[PDB]
């Protein structure tokens, strides 16, 4: 509570935001105008480099004037103040680097060399100029051929449900109670069906463009350029080629899943 | 915003500050006026601005002789047009309608959440502390229950709406990215993708 | 020849490919090797693919766990609700339980629809990429790979497609003094398909993406106007193959 | 608070979704603007042919 600057007329008494909540009060004994404000909350973020490397951590308070706020945790030194909020475990280094772990408002955190966790104002790129003379040009004297990568998701996983089974187990009285409500159960199933069908359709459009399945010539002499790695090997039971097989092994989902009777 | 600090609607600030964003755009500009379209593929190769314009003219079809001969006219025309742009941008009604719209829409939804807080939701009072007062635990609980269900529904509605709107904003971003790659870092042959006429 | 037609498209004349065939072969072969190693290592490259499966799993688990919630009643097991409770009273508890479960189901189905719309968008992009980058050569900057795009090869992967884009990237740069046009005998001569460079002494004409100096003849130039309006015209000599033959 | 705990994970789920919206907005900005690594600078001499 604080003393106010508002001017209330002798019949007037309390304050109201558009949220219709009291913002001020007259002392029923001194008749003075006081202002209310619940104390400063926020939410908590924890920074860590990952257990494998270390066990130190940093703390951030999603916006509180840390000039006097300080959950069961203790405190310490190294209080720093950003615009986002209150950090505990960095350093106002005067260097600058590439951003590693985001924090907000141009502050990025990381771990480095005795080694501890630090912070910095993120720098973008390395500076360089382009000598512009009205009569100067630069033609390259050679070339370099490079192969890059790119991944793009195509489909999800077909799922289906059953009303009576989930909502009312097997109880007939429960089924009668579900029957009271409208066709909520029915409409739901149809929507899940729609998704499933469309998901299969997506796969077809992406890969089905070849009309006739063509086959690579037996002799693999393509002017020096080898293509063995990408070209499917018949000897390998799964027609999949070397690169394709590697990809399959990496992406693993059976960890929390079951198998390809399910 | 601070009033929202009084209900639990904590508005978080940006990650890339507007100063940093300005720096990025200035670099793109200072690359397309000095190194042509090599400033995105490989390394920057310097080229006199007259020559850069000539290559671009050759693309649309007009032979290079026209640009090198009547350079004076092209210069004055471009300079005057930039003048008109800044004037018109400031002297109009809205112009930046789309940008303003996003802000207004998001705000309306946020406000509606704070208003539903005071609704009785079919009970006796709005203040939970007041509900507690003058109500025996048993009845108080069934009234607390009524209020809880109402509030939960409102918050769920808000979240769903936001997710749908977020998809729209993200789509517009993907279009913008494509434009930055085709129009700025080069020259587009796709008709009407970058501008009206020959780009 | 197919590679040479594609090279012609990006700008370099077929001359380049035919001459240094071996070097091009070595570079492409070696690069493919590194990609295999990079895929086998850095176990983060496969990102978007795994993300899809992770999201669906989390959502499914949520629905199952919500079953164990009183939803404001007395018990969870519907049979236990019936037990030690008159039908009338049990009904009010059953009513509450049903509405609770129903709400959860509605939420799951809604969430799925929104997520599937994003998957659809991704698939349509991949269709455009397959039609343009694979069955053809695209000049759209950065739509396929990075740099001038030559060819692209498609490969399959769990619930997805991995494209391996092959791109030409200009490298080592130099410094040549240049000039708009050359005047020989009163009439101005503009470059026909290149840029007039000067290595200090004489003047030559070259392609705009690879250094190959050729002597400025009448064949590599087109005459236009009179040399006086062109801002920075220089002065050299146009050979012209004619007098040798005549004499 | 006690009554809400009984309702279930209807507080956890909501918080997670809103976090998702925020982090995707950061990705959007980065993609559109950041495409050039080496920050380039303008020549002091402003002689761009007129
Ligand atoms: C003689 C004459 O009318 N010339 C026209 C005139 O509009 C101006 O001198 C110029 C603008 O740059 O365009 C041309
Ligand atoms: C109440 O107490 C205050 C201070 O003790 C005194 O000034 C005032 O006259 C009393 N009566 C009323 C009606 O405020
Ligand atoms: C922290 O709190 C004080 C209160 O005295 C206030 O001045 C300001 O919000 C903060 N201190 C600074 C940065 O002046
Ligand atoms: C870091 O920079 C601040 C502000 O420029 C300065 O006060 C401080 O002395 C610097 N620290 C070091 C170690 O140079
Ligand atoms: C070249 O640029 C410099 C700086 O402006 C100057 O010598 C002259 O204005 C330009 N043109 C020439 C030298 O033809
Ligand atoms: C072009 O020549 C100038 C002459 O000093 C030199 O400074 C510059 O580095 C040269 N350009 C390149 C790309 O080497």
């Amino acid at each position: 509570l604080t003393e106010s600057n508002k001017k209330f007329l002798p019949f007037q008494q309390f304050g109201r935001d558009i949220d219709d909540t009291t913002d001020a009060v007259r002392d029923p004994q001194t008749l003075e105008i006081l202002d209310i404000t619940p104390c400063s909350f926020g939410g908590v973020s924890v920074i860590t480099p990952g257990t494998n490397t270390s066990n130190q951590v940093a703390v951030l308070y999603q916006g509180v004037n840390c000039t006097e706020v300080p959950r069961v945790y203790s405190t310490g030194s190294n209080v720093f103040q950003t615009r986002a909020g209150c950090l505990i475990g960095a350093e106002h280094v005067n260097n600058s680097y590439e951003c590693d772990i985001p924090i907000g408002a141009g502050i990025c955190a990381s771990y480095q060399t005795s080694q501890s966790i630090i912070a910095y104002t993120m720098s973008l790129g390395v500076e360089n100029s382009v000598a512009y003379s009205n009569n100067s040009i630069a033609i390259p004297i050679n070339f370099t051929i490079s192969v890059t990568t790119e991944i793009l998701p195509v489909s999800m996983t077909k799922t289906s449900v059953d009303c009576t089974m989930y909502i009312c187990g097997d109880s007939t009285e429960c089924s009668n109670l579900l029957l009271q409500y409208g066709s909520f159960c029915t409409q739901l199933n149809r929507a899940l069906t729609g998704i499933a069908v469309e998901q299969d359709k997506n796969t077809q459009e992406v890969f089905a463009q070849v009309k006739q399945i063509y086959k690579t010539p037996p002799i693999k002499d393509f002017g020096g350029f080898n293509f063995s790695q990408i070209l499917p090997d018949p000897s390998k039971p799964s027609k999949r080629s070397f690169i394709e097989d590697l990809l399959f092994n990496k992406v693993t989902l059976a960890d929390a899943g079951f198998i390809k009777d399910l | 915003i601070c009033a929202q600090k009084f209900n639990g609607l904590t508005v978080l600030p940006p990650l890339l500050t507007d100063e940093m964003i300005a720096q990025y755009t200035s670099a793109l500009l200072a690359g397309t006026i000095t190194s042509g379209w090599t400033f995105g593929a490989g390394a920057a190769l310097q080229i006199p601005f007259a020559m850069q314009m000539a290559y671009r003219f050759n693309g649309i079809g007009v032979t290079q002789n026209v640009l090198y001969e009547n350079q004076k006219l092209i210069a004055n025309q471009f300079n005057s047009a930039i003048g008109k742009i800044q004037d018109s941008l400031s002297s109009t009604a809205s112009a930046l309608g789309k940008l303003q719209d996003v802000v207004n829409q998001n705000a309306q939804a946020l406000n509606t959440l704070v208003k539903q807080l005071s609704s009785n939701f079919g009970a006796i009072s709005s203040v939970l502390n007041d509900i507690l007062a003058r109500l025996d635990k048993v009845e108080a609980e069934v009234q607390i229950d009524r209020l809880i269900t109402g509030r939960l529904q409102s918050l769920q509605t808000y979240v769903t709406q936001q997710l749908i709107r977020a998809a729209e904003i993200r789509a517009s971003a993907n279009l913008a990215a494509t434009k930055m790659s085709e129009c700025v870092l080069g020259q587009s042959k796709r008709v009407d993708f970058c501008g009206k006429g020959y780009h | 020849m197919q590679m040479a037609y594609r090279f012609n498209g990006i700008g370099v004349t077929q001359n380049v490919l035919y001459e240094n065939q071996k070097l091009i072969a070595n570079q492409f072969n070696s690069a493919i090797g590194k990609i295999q190693d990079s895929l086998s290592s850095t176990a983060s490259a496969l990102g978007k693919l795994q993300d899809v499966v992770n999201q669906n799993a989390q959502a499914l688990n949520t629905l199952v766990k919500q079953l164990s919630s009183n939803f404001g009643a007395i018990s969870s097991v519907l049979n236990d609700i019936l037990a030690r409770l008159d039908k009338v009273e049990a009904e009010v508890q059953i009513d509450r339980l049903i509405t609770g479960r129903l709400q959860s189901l509605q939420t799951y189905v809604t969430q799925q629809l929104i997520r599937a719309a994003e998957i659809r968008a991704s698939a349509n992009l991949a269709a455009t990429k397959m039609s343009e980058c694979v069955l053809g050569q695209s000049k759209r900057v950065d739509f396929c790979g990075k740099g001038y795009h030559l060819m692209s090869f498609p490969q399959s992967a769990p619930h997805g497609v991995v494209f391996l884009h092959v791109t030409y990237v200009p490298a080592q740069e130099k410094n040549f003094t240049t000039a708009p046009a050359i005047c020989h005998d009163g009439k101005a001569h503009f470059p026909r398909e290149g840029v007039f460079v000067s290595n200090g002494t004489h003047w030559f004409v070259t392609q705009r993406n690879f250094y190959e100096p050729q002597i400025i003849t009448t064949h590599n130039t087109f005459v236009s106007g009179n040399c006086d309006v062109v801002i920075g015209i220089v002065n050299n000599t146009v050979y012209d193959p004619l007098q040798p033959e005549l004499d």
